[PDB]
């Protein structure tokens, strides 16, 4: 076993 | 004395909105999921495939849609002097995507953007190879006010794409968006306000989610994230400090950002060029948001979030093309601007070490002329709350045994974001780091920390396993570890020794010369 996107934010906050 | 006459312009929108249907799909942003059959379903599967976003969906919703109010309400009671507010030109550079996505962007830009601000939005071709995105849109842009649209002669990537719009515009400040984006009403006024107050302000909307799926608008009042990184030199989203919350004056005041989540902001134009704009040797995607950040903080502007303006961003399902530069950008990030602290990422992404990165000796030369700050204080001063790793000579790597040859520790949570809670075990050594990186902290803790939150090895009361805990400003008794010279690690709470044990774990055990008490970190496993 072992940067391809932008995250987006949490539903959280 | 007589009122003097105002500067001419229409503060309303450069277009008025068409009128809608009042039973269209996706009307109020809400989310649609159209439950289809056959071969619509088939057709909706491959637009999912083919763009990694619902285009199938985003067909058959309006080019026109209005956004449903979601900001704070104090941000109604701004008052904007639309007389002096500086012109904006809008780039947005677009590399293959769908038809609807790319126009709803575009006319979601002209029916929102007060006239008087808009000097003009420019659309940059990366030199596209989708047929409805030549011929096909140049026609349906051809009449539409206040729109130029650009084509590449070659493959570009976004940041060289975006320079091709910087140098073409005409307008006071340079506004980037992506190519599938909708804005929420008032979304200009607050950034050109800002950046009419400082001009070394680079100022960001909050990013909303619009569901790719659904093409749900999840913006909300609440108070927004702002960027970080982390030591992997990813990007990633934190909660606003307390430092920083006490410095704002109301909640919809602009708050400062250690990074950007890129591609979002807006800038003075003559200010983008003094800093030198971007690196013109990052390719394709990934990284220069975090360059551009260290850029700003270290030569001397501050880079903001005004929760007043809001943008929803198409997050994709998955990479919509093959992102395979992200490493050498975010090298040539490191080699530029983090000083002695880009070991801390070369030991986290080892990786990094192999790939090349071409020349940066004009990019040190820039940092050189605009006398920089250094990372050091970029840490201490703009980013305060990010844990520094101290990557100690032989106390970090892989925490090998010695008696049980070619086994380490070995930690895999179950989610990626929560790894509290379970035992640490021991494997077959690979040398891969991640969940075979530790590191061996001066405040005697076993920290693992390729990524954040930073976990520490503790052990519970009464019990023998290793269990992964989160790290603390001061570290608890049952977290601290002794690793003596000769290699015996000795849990200070229960004054005993870990050993490799039978699978394999490690477990406290009393102290003996035994080698299965014995560890060692190794960076390479050769
Ligand atoms: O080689 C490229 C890659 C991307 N883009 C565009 O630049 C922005 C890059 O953002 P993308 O949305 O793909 O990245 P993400 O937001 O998902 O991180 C988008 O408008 C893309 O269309 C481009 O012009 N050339
Ligand atoms: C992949 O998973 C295995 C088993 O879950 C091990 O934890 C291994 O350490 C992981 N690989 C990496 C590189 O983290
Ligand atoms: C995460 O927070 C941001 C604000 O900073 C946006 O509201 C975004 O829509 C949020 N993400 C989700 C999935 O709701
Ligand atoms: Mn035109
Ligand atoms: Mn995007």
């Amino acid at each position: 076993t072992g940067y391809y996107i932008t995250p987006r934010t949490g539903a959280g906050a | 004395g007589p009122p003097r006459t105002p500067r001419p312009g229409r503060r309303e929108p450069v277009m008025p909105r068409p009128p809608v249907p009042a039973n269209a799909l996706g009307a109020r942003g809400e989310a649609v999921r159209l439950q289809l059959q056959g071969e619509e379903l088939r057709l909706q599967e491959e637009s999912v495939r083919l763009h990694q976003i619902n285009i199938y969906l985003s067909d058959r919703i309006s080019l026109h849609r209005r956004l449903p109010e979601r900001w704070n309400p104090l941000c109604k009671e701004k008052k904007y002097d639309y007389d002096n507010l500086p012109r904006t030109s809008v780039i947005i550079a677009f590399y293959n995507e769908a038809w609807s996505t790319l126009l709803r962007t575009v006319y979601s830009v002209l029916e929102t953007s007060p006239d008087i601000l808009l000097e003009e939005v420019i659309l940059v071709d990366d030199y596209s190879d989708r047929e409805h995105l030549k011929e096909r849109l140049a026609n349906e842009l051809s009449g539409l006010p206040k729109v130029r649209l650009i084509r590449a002669n070659k493959r570009e990537g976004l940041v060289r794409a975006r320079l091709l719009g910087a140098s073409a515009a005409r307008g006071d400040v340079l506004t980037f968006l992506d190519c599938h984006c909708e804005c929420h009403e008032g979304w200009l006024e607050p950034l050109l306000q800002r950046i009419h107050e400082e001009e070394s302000a680079v100022v960001c909307p909050v990013i909303d989610v619009i569901d790719w799926n659904t093409f749900e608008y999840l913006g909300n009042s609440g108070e927004p994230q702002i960027g970080g990184f982390d030591w992997r030199l990813v990007f990633t989203w934190h909660t606003v400090p307390e430092r920083e919350r006490i410095r704002m004056q109301s909640p919809v005041d602009v708050i400062r950002s250690p990074t950007m989540a890129g591609g979002l902001f807006a800038v003075s134009k003559k200010y983008f060029e003094y800093l030198g704009s971007y690196d013109t040797g990052m390719e394709v995607w990934g990284g220069e948001n975090l360059e551009f950040s260290f850029r700003i903080w270290q030569c001397g502007g501050v880079l903001e979030t005004h929760p007043c303006s809001h943008v929803g961003h198409v997050f994709p399902k998955q990479a919509p093309y093959s992102r395979n530069k992200a490493l050498a950008n975010s090298v040539r990030a490191a080699e530029v601007w983090m000083d002695e602290f880009k070991e801390l990422y070369y030991h986290r992404n080892p990786r990094a070490r192999l790939e090349p990165f071409g020349d940066v000796t004009e990019r040190k030369q820039l940092r050189d002329k605009l006398q920089c700050k250094d990372f050091k204080w970029f840490l201490e001063t703009v980013y305060p709350e990010l844990h520094v790793p101290e990557d100690r000579p032989g106390f970090f790597g892989m925490l090998q045994n010695k008696g049980l040859t070619d086994y380490c520790f070995d930690y895999n949570p179950p989610d990626e974001n929560q790894i509290v809670g379970h035992q640490v075990i021991l494997y077959l050594c690979h040398g891969m780091g991640q969940n075979q990186f530790f590191e061996y902290t001066s405040q005697k803790e076993i920290r693992y920390n390729t990524h954040q939150p930073e976990g520490c090895i503790a052990v519970e009361a009464g019990m023998d396993t290793l269990i992964m805990h989160l790290c603390e400003e001061t570290a608890p008794e049952n977290q601290k570890f002794i690793l003596q010279e000769d290699g015996s690690l000795f849990h200070e709470q229960s004054k005993k020794c870990v050993q490799a044990a039978r699978s394999f774990v490690p477990l406290l055990r009393d102290c003996t010369n035994s080698d299965h008490q014995k560890w060692f970190f190794k960076e390479r496993m050769l």
